[PDB]
């Protein structure tokens, strides 16, 4: 009986940190595909830049 | 017609018919044979008995299995293995069924070699085939790409596939198994007080194993926490009473497959021999084989081994790559499942290597082109 | 024994889980962290090639 | 300051110090308590005997034996066995001297850790050490590679060494030895009609086997040649007289060694777990090994049983190897040997548990690095 009260205890911890971990993996997402987006966008402005300054 | 699919190993004979769910018959692939005199006449005693009526004797016979490392080594014995299997587990006659049989990668070629001879002048079937176990594996996990590790109880190996094509130079077979886990089992018992010598009392202690063992996800917080605390320790009941209690030793056993140093061998642990040949081959199929982690066969079927795998091999491979690791809850039957699918196929009728063939051939028909 | 394996079964699944999730947002706040380094470098770059961009 | 080497085995104690050439203490390692009435008022009489005086009063004790293969059976009776070496036979106070002990590879480790606990806490030692008994046999061979058969009274072990690093997964332990040889030596003298049943009669046989017995070269032409002539017989005389005749008996107990199925065992004689050790090591080493194969203990020493195991192990071995038995004089001796010389090597004095180590890390210190 005091299994059955752990395992019930274990599998709510186990949906709430499967909960975590999916948004975790959302917010992983989001913030690299921003990254990969602003570094693309470095890689361009500074070949503007350095094409300007060569003139 | 239907098609038998013998899945031989070494130490579970499991055959049945193509075209089924599950092998039907399924026993241990020894011989044992009366070690003491017999006093009662008129008991009418046999002078050997196959499978798992051997079992049932272990008291008074003494066991050998005719199978060492995937190699054959006593024909006669694996002879009686197979009359065995097709006339009183199966009970079928061996005349109008073709015969898959599987066998592991980089074996002696001999070996399938007699195999095939013995499968067409002793038992007369009509047709014949020799697969690899771990070709029928990713055939039964419904993938078509990915890397098997196909742990059986003699030899253990790595075969990369992918998109059906096997890469043969990056094959890895490694000879240490479940047989080499219940002898290192049954050293390591001894520092408790329990010995178990005969070959009859192996299988008692093959038995703890598969009751009892587990792999740990931290080998060293594990050993401290068996040394602190008691709360691993489990007992077991010997045949005959005497429970004993085993606790450090549940998961030093199976550690010796992640650590081959514990035996002796030199060679690298499971996790590394599957990195090693996932970096063997062409770069361009390796995230693919990464995600496709397949494991077979009746020694990765440990609690925790799929996680302890995971981490490890996540540990090797660069921190941009999705690891997974597919262990089916049967997956002690996977080469089976899979034989039976690939003999019902209808496309490989025409890949059997018939008796005329052979007739016209020679045993070498088999390595031939007529694979 | 029903109840002993369900139970470790299920404490072995906690001890991976909450694994996975202490490493997980870990490599969440460093990818915070070099996002930052991405915004702060997109602004210095933005402001150079506006500073430039006058003729 | 001096060490002592106390080589216990199981039936034979020897003791003295380190550095001599031999113990000065040896001893049988029973303990005999009277099993009569006892009449005689006044007489004052003990109610234990321990070691040689148990030996002349055997008619009226019940002799018991505190180490059955290895393992220690009866603390209490060993720990008298440790007091009268100590204070009787060798008349040393023990609190001033450290204690060299010695045990088998592959015992319990309750075993080794309750040893070491005894003699810090009871007889009080400045420091103490266990050693394997083949390591000293080496030692005491002269040698640095070999492998080493150390068959003593309860327990027969093979322990393959190169250069100076032993190979434990190759090390083989096998529970026949002299004790069982005079169990069966007692079962079959009684076909004759002698019957020996006290263990007060045990010692009797005992005597009888090392005075007579010798391994035959080849067992049937022995056992033929004992059928047809009868030179082979030869008399002994018990404590009173009627004399014992004994024919090919004298024969048929020490080849147990080499067939130990005559006692209902499973396992395989001496010179197969010799070469299966072998076979277990290296590729590297073997020659080495086969060339340095020594004997110690005193179940090697039957006449003829040197040159039986070599025509064993040639048979055994490819013929293009020179095999070779080394198996000096004193050979019952070997392990105290190495056990003096060991002692008094300056570099081993490092290697001590003290007492403070002990006091500060509980009885565990024995497995760790302090071995
Ligand atoms: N639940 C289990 N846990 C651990 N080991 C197991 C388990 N079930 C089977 N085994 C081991 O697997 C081996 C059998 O593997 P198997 O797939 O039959 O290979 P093969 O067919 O070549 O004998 C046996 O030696 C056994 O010790
Ligand atoms: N000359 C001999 N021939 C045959 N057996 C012997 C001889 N001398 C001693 N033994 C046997 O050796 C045993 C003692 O061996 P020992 O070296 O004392 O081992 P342990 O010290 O472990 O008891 C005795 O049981 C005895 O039967």
């Amino acid at each position: 009986e005091d299994a059955d009260r752990k395992y019930e205890e274990v599998a709510r911890k186990l949906v709430i940190i499967e909960s975590d971990l999916e948004r975790a993996e959302e917010r992983a997402e989001l913030s690299e595909g921003k990254c990969a987006e602003l570094e693309e966008e470095l890689k361009t402005v500074t070949n503007n830049l350095k094409s300007l300054e060569a003139q | 017609t239907t098609a038998l699919v013998c899945d031989n190993g070494s130490g579970l004979v499991k055959a049945g018919f193509a075209g089924d769910d599950a092998p039907r018959a399924v026993f241990p692939s020894i011989v044992g044979r009366p070690r003491h005199q017999g006093v009662m006449v008129g008991m009418g005693q046999k002078d050997s008995y196959v499978g798992d009526e051997a079992q049932s004797k272990r008291g008074i016979l003494t066991l050998k299995y005719p199978i060492e490392h995937g190699i054959i080594t006593n024909w006669d014995d694996m002879e009686k293995i197979w009359h065995h299997t097709f006339y009183n587990e199966l009970r079928v006659a061996p005349e109008e069924h073709p015969t898959l049989l599987t066998e592991a990668p980089l074996n002696p070629k001999a070996n399938r070699e007699k195999m095939t001879q013995i499968m067409f002048e002793t038992f007369n079937v009509p047709a014949m085939y020799v697969a690899i176990q771990a070709v029928l594996s990713l055939y039964a996990s419904g993938r078509t790409t990915g890397i098997v590790l196909d742990s059986g109880d003699g030899v253990t190996h790595n075969v990369p596939i992918y998109e059906g094509y096997a890469l043969p130079h990056a094959i890895m077979r490694l000879d240490l198994a479940g047989r080499d886990l219940t002898d290192y089992l049954m050293k390591i018992l001894t520092e408790r007080g329990y010995s178990f010598v005969t070959t009859a009392e192996r299988e008692i202690v093959r038995d703890i194993k598969e009751k009892l063992c587990y792999v740990a996800l931290d080998f060293e917080n594990e050993m401290a926490t068996a040394a602190s605390s008691s709360s691993l320790e489990k007992s077991y009941e010997l045949p005959d009473g005497q429970v004993i209690t085993i606790g450090n030793e549940r998961f030093r056993c199976p550690e010796t497959l992640f650590q081959p140093s514990f035996i002796g061998m030199e060679s690298a642990g499971i996790h590394e021999t599957t990195y090693n040949s996932i970096m063997k081959c062409d770069i361009d199929i390796r995230k693919d084989l990464y995600a496709n982690n397949v494991l077979s066969g009746g020694t990765t079927m440990y609690p925790g081994i799929a996680d302890r795998m995971q981490k490890e091999i996540t540990a090797l491979a660069p921190s941009t790559m999705k690891i997974k690791i597919i262990a089916p809850p049967e997956r002690k039957y996977s080469v089976w499942i899979g034989g039976s699918i690939l003999a019902s196929l209808s496309t490989f009728q025409q890949m059997w290597i018939s008796k005329q063939e052979y007739d016209e051939a020679g045993p070498s028909i088999v390595h031939r082109k007529c694979f």
